[PDB]
C-alpha cells in the first residue's frame, strides 16, 4: 500500500498487485405461491312422527 | 516575451436506468388468492473525463 490506489470511484483502497473492473449486475427473484383450500358443508335432518 | 497557453476539457456521462414492473393477481370468489409481484430496477452511470 505504498502508492495506496484508489478504485474508479473511489470507495475502496485497493493494493497496487491487484485491478478492479466494473461489474454490476442485479439479480431480484420473488416467489410466492399461496395455496389456499376451503369447503363448508351443513347437513339438517328432520324427522315427525304424530 | 512569447506565451502560449492551450487548455483543452472534455466531459462525457452516459445514464441509463430500466424499470420493469410485472403483478398478476387472481382472486375468485372467497376461495382462491394467488398474487404475484416481480421488479426489476437497473441503473448504469459511466462517466468519461480528458
Amino acid at each position: 500500500y505504498t502508492n495506496c490506489k484508489t478504485t474508479e470511484d473511489g470507495q475502496y483502497i485497493i493494493p497496487d498487485e491487484v485491478y478492479t473492473i466494473p461489474q454490476k449486475e442485479s439479480n431480484l427473484e420473488m416467489n410466492s405461491e399461496v395455496l389456499e383450500s376451503w369447503m363448508n358443508y351443513q347437513s339438517t335432518t328432520s324427522l315427525s312422527i304424530n | 516575451q512569447e506565451d502560449h497557453v492551450r487548455s483543452s476539457f472534455l466531459l462525457d456521462n452516459q445514464n441509463s436506468q430500466n424499470t420493469v414492473t410485472a403483478s398478476a393477481g387472481i382472486a375468485f370468489l372467497n376461495i382462491v388468492n394467488f398474487k404475484v409481484e416481480t421488479d426489476y430496477i437497473s441503473q448504469t452511470s459511466l462517466t468519461k473525463d480528458y
